[PDB]
């Protein structure tokens, strides 16, 4: 329920669930196996 | 074999029988069966279309009515000189304390459910002046948060803990708080011991913690002190239950324990729970014209 | 706007209300559902289990042993063994009972009840009992020829242990009470009593006395009405510990 | 067909030749757990017939003056063969339990016994604010006696507890009782040294009596654990 | 009526008239017949 | 207009409540959004972020000390090197940890740990060593080959300077409790310890002692539930210049 | 949220009103219907039933006596036997009937009314009456040929034993008030008047008094209007024994 | 407007317009007619 005309009065958005964590857990240019890292 | 029941059942009309090799009456009770005669076999009936509905003994309408599980009064005054709840309190949550919801949920053995609470507050001044509008904050401090230590402390800025504030002018504050258990279900018995140690609780399923309650007035306290009670009623939603158990019969004597005494004489004595009658053969309300 | 005007009970705290409530926890995801034995969905599938009836509710009977009943050989035909008030509401063999105990959380009943007895003598004992149902009007009946006018069943012991009588809803209204008069003609069920039919008869190595076991259920046509708060417990006090959970 | 039962489970039989049938607890049926209620990851060992067996308790005497008699599991078999070894190496157990109890006498013995299976049967004391100690509730393999069978040790009642799994041995009609207990927690596993799912009650509601000759007439109780599981193999409580 | 996003908000749930009581009144394997029992 | 009545709750302020409210300022154009690095979006991605433990958590440890374990040769096989709490809630070499700072804003937790060590020996430094997780229910073992029952990884220094051991989710509840009852069965984790498998072994002209540093992180399988005030901040005074702000 | 205003009468308690209410009993089943003879719907179908005048409302007729009217022979021609006063608000002959007291229930009414007469005299009494209906206007009719003017029935006594005068609605307005000022232009319905149209006449064998009992019910064009608190009951005091019911 | 799950709890029924005065004004067993009534 949202009678205001601005878009920022809205109610919280709850409903993003995208993630990419390998961003902090993977930043290395080349990406890890499955076999030796180095 | 599982139905929808939404009445109870018709009575069909029946006749004379005298059947040689069957014998509907008879039974075993050490099977564990509870016997299966009909009244249609016991005696010649009627036919009976039955429009009696069985919807008020459902276990969600049994359960879902709100009862007082928690009632604390506090002194609301300056507190420099007091030794008490110092315009606050702190509650360990708990279902055992008042015995008419107690024994509802006793029962079962398990039960899932949702909360829904409802916080009552009513004010008198202590011995007149009028009834101050007061602001109150509840917080819910689950296990292993710190709890307040005074009514000013920075606890109650309420970052993450969720909190409540409501008026003595308002209709009771409400708030649903969801079924919270670590396992599917909460343990309404537990016959197991909290910790790895031998020195832990027996009785309590650790998995069923809710945690604390902390209630103040927000208010700074006037010249004037008053009494300030507050009444928590929790109504349980959505419900589902497991393994219904024998009542109670003697009166609770500790919300730590199911320990027993019984009353001093019949009803619910230890040696009595139906009070006597003078013998087998007595009748004692027996009408007579 | 929405022009909106408040009509009475506005504001009421109904304890019997259904609402939705605002969410404390958002997005807390609670625990997934696991298969549990023995779910119950209507407290009227408790009720149709059968359980104990307390007949010898007497002085000088103590704990256990006021859950089953002694008969012995006698020498005089047809003689009284029990009877059973059939009072739920006042206290009675019937009360401490599983259909008696969700009962009294209810005001109205309808439905038929089965009562079954066990018997537990030795297998050389022998007998047959008559047991009758008398409804409302009259006094209990003391007499077999009497007490044989009403609904019965002749139970012959054998190698079924055990016997029902039915006590069939013969009612003029579609409910019953549970009614503290006992005497109101909303709420009285009438007798229900035992006679020999014939004897207990027994030879010199079994035990000269033995034991009857009486049990009560609902059933499937049985319904509850209007909850009440079941007199059956009650505090005049805080109980042990129950302030420490403030400290 | 009802009368007489045959009962194998591993390198174990029972036979008895006056049942009266037996019971399934709430209708179920003991099984493993399936992935879509699984907890802990690690691959569970099952020892099938090492475990999945008849263990037989000490014979318990009848008596005049009996209160009954009451056992814990897993706490009564936390102590035996298999089972008790794979109870002591792992964290985590989850079985069922077949239950079967043990009582004849002559055709002129009379006598009735309660056998009820108690799911969590958390147990008061009597006459105190005290909760009942760890030495009041663990017994092992030698079980305990009712104190006040009547209210069956927790404030509640005797004459109710057939709305638990149950059998009677009336000793006019049958001999033995069995019951089928499948696992019963709210958890689908759990440690098994602080938390009995189940307690077995036997209770004297009708006594011992005849007029033959006495003879000791002994009570004995025979339980195979079912589909045993455990996980978190580490050393032994022992 | 329900505007809360979390579904656990919802009133109560009255409509579930589903019912076996042969798992409390007859556990037995074999099945009970309408006949002696034993 | 609409007839209409309010319920429990109306007026309330509940602080995690989830409705609109009035726009002050009207026609408000913020700035366009910009491509920034980095945008998280569930806390779960940090907590799999490995972080180190501050295992040599002992007086005379000052700073950066507390962070790493100095291994030295021995001349008894098979002997203790160090043990690890796995307490989250009580305080321990794993509170100060992204998993751990996170996770201690939430009441339950489920799922499997890493911890992963780096050996920070000279190259021609050599050992092997044995990492053993113990699930709960006794006390941490003391003994190689009481630790060795549970789960383990034998670890041979090498070319790849770090190895992991998995504490896989044991549990038989779906959660665990971050409960300050640490010896708890809802909350309890059970150990780790580090063992010589074989010895550290250098020449004479590598220092005689080498330094581990261990850090944990969460697996993707981890959960977090029931927010709460985490214990790691406080305060007892108004800060610095908080004042000024009015002034 | 939705915005809103509460308007003028927001949280009055009218005694008129008509919305839903909470339900303080859930899922509670009401008995099944029964067939009950003599369902009533609407109120109009009382006052159609015809109920007794009591006409005879004189000092010196005691109960029973009120509701008859006794006829004598005369000596002289064409004489006045009774007259009916048409007030229903004001006391008088109709107020104590079914229409009456149903109508006194509201203020404003429409419609046609009949007045039956039984003649109760033996098989051998004769005679002949008339009986008029003057609208309103002027004083109530003393003579027969000025009564005669108006509305009227000459009624022969027979083997059929009643008259019908109907009271046709003949009225300025639609309705008429019941008005405490009876001569009002708006209440007023004037006179009902019987005479002689012959005589009584009767053998010495039959009693030479004779009996009318008078009847009035509405017709089927009856109306009620303005529902309002009727005049006919009242209490002073608390009754006897609504004291113990808080006792 | 009702949102209460009983029935029971709705607003007043004023629709119900059936009459049978005739079971009140004739409840002879051979009705009347418009003619000597006996
Ligand atoms: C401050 C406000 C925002 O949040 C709150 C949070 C909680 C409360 C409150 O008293 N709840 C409660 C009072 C009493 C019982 C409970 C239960 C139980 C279910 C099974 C149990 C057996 N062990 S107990 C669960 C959640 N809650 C409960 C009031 C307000």
């Amino acid at each position: 329920i949202n009678f205001y005309k601005d878009s920022y009065a809205a109610s919280a958005s709850k409903q993003d669930f995208s993630q990419d964590p390998s961003k902090f857990t993977e930043p290395v240019v080349e990406g890890l196996k499955a076999a030796p890292v180095l | 074999i599982e139905s929808i029941i939404k009445t109870a059942t018709d009575t069909v009309k029946s006749e004379i029988n005298a059947e040689l090799g069957v014998v509907p009456s008879l039974n075993a009770v050490e099977t564990g069966a509870t016997s299966n005669t009909e009244p249609e076999e016991a005696i010649q009936t009627r036919t009976v279309i039955n429009q009696h509905g069985v919807s008020e003994t459902l276990v969600e309408n049994f359960l879902s009515r709100a009862a007082l599980v928690s009632k604390r009064s506090f002194e609301y005054k300056d507190h420099t000189s007091s030794t008490a709840d110092k315009n606050f309190f702190k509650w360990t949550i708990n279902t055992r304390s008042f015995v008419q919801l107690r024994r509802k949920l006793e029962l079962f053995t398990y039960l899932r459910f949702d909360a829904e609470i409802t916080i009552l507050t009513t004010v008198a001044v202590n011995g007149y002046v009028g009834l101050p509008d007061l602001t109150l904050q509840a917080m819910f401090v689950p296990t292993g948060a710190l709890t307040p230590e005074k009514q000013d402390s920075f606890h109650w800025q309420s970052g993450s803990n969720a909190s409540v504030f409501f008026k003595i002018s308002d209709p009771p504050a409400r708030i649903t708080i969801p079924f919270m258990c670590i396992n599917s279900a909460y343990s309404v018995f537990y016959d197991g011991f909290a910790g790895f140690e031998k020195n832990g609780l027996y009785g309590i399923n650790p998995a069923d913690t809710i945690g604390n309650l902390c209630v103040r007035i927000v208010n700074e306290h006037q010249p004037v002190g008053f009494t300030v009670t507050v009444r928590v009623y929790m109504k349980p939603k959505h419900i589902k239950a497991w393994a219904p158990r024998p009542p109670r019969t003697l009166p609770y004597m500790s919300i730590a324990n199911a320990n027993y005494k019984g009353k001093e004489r019949a009803p619910n004595a230890l040696s009595a729970i139906i009070g006597n009658r003078d013998s087998v053969k007595t009748m004692p309300h027996n009408i007579v014209n | 706007g929405v022009p909106t005007y408040l009509l009475p009970g506005s504001g009421q705290f109904l304890t019997t209300d259904d609402h939705s409530s605002a969410p404390a926890l958002p997005c807390f995801n609670p625990t997934p559902e696991m298969h549990i034995p023995g779910q119950v969905r209507n407290m009227l599938e408790v009720v149709q289990v059968e359980s104990m009836m307390e007949i010898n509710n007497t002085e000088s009977a103590v704990g256990m042993e006021r859950l089953k009943v002694d008969i012995s050989a006698l020498t005089d035909v047809d003689q009284l063994l029990f009877n059973i008030p059939l009072d739920i509401q006042l206290d009675g063999p019937l009360r401490n009972t599983l259909v008696g105990n969700i009962s009294r959380y209810y005001t109205h009943w309808s439905g038929s009840l089965e009562m079954t007895f066990m018997f537990c003598g030795s297998f050389m004992a022998a007998g047959k009992l008559i047991l009758c149902y008398t409804p409302p009007g009259g006094s209990c009946p003391t007499t077999r020829e009497t007490a044989m006018l009403g609904t019965h069943i002749v139970w012959d012991f054998g190698l079924q242990s055990s016997v029902t009588l039915i006590i069939p809803w013969i009612s003029g209204s579609h409910y019953r009470m549970f009614n503290n008069d006992a005497k109101s003609t909303n709420a009285n069920v009438g007798y229900v009593t035992c006679f020999m039919q014939t004897n207990l008869i027994v030879p010199s190595e079994s035990s000269d006395t033995c034991s009857l076991i009486g049990f009560i259920a609902a059933k499937d046509d049985f319904s509850l009405r209007l909850m009440r708060d079941s007199p059956d417990i009650g505090q005049l006090d805080h109980l042990h510990a129950a302030e420490a959970a403030y400290q | 067909s009802d009368r007489v039962l045959q009962l194998k489970l591993g390198n174990s039989a029972i036979v008895t030749q006056e049942a009266a049938n037996y019971c399934c607890a709430y209708g179920e049926w003991p099984n493993y757990l399936p992935d879509h209620e699984a907890v802990a990851i690690d691959k569970p060992t099952q020892p099938e017939t090492a475990t999945d067996r008849f263990y037989t308790l000490k014979s318990v005497k009848w008596e005049t003056g009996s209160t009954g008699w009451w056992w814990k599991l897993p706490d009564a078999l936390n102590n035996i063969g298999m089972f008790g070894q794979n109870v002591q190496h792992h964290y985590l157990y989850r079985s069922g339990f077949l239950i079967h109890v043990q009582c004849n006498a002559t055709k002129f013995h009379q006598g009735a016994l309660l056998v009820v299976a108690i799911p969590e049967h958390q147990r008061g004391a009597h006459n105190t604010n005290t909760s009942p100690g760890f030495d009041d509730i663990m017994k092992g393999e030698e079980g305990g006696t009712f104190n006040h069978p009547y209210v069956l040790d927790d404030g509640t009642s005797l004459a109710c507890a057939t709305i638990f799994p149950h059998q009677w041995i009336n000793l006019r009609t049958n001999n033995s009782a069995t019951i089928v207990l499948p696992w019963m927690n709210a958890a689908p596993m759990d440690f098994p040294l602080r938390h009995n799912q189940w307690t077995l009650a036997i209770i004297p509601v009708v006594p011992l009596g005849t007029r033959t000759t006495s003879s000791m007439v002994p009570i004995t109780v025979s339980i195979a654990p079912m589909c045993c599981e455990f996980n978190g193999l580490r050393h032994a409580i022992t």
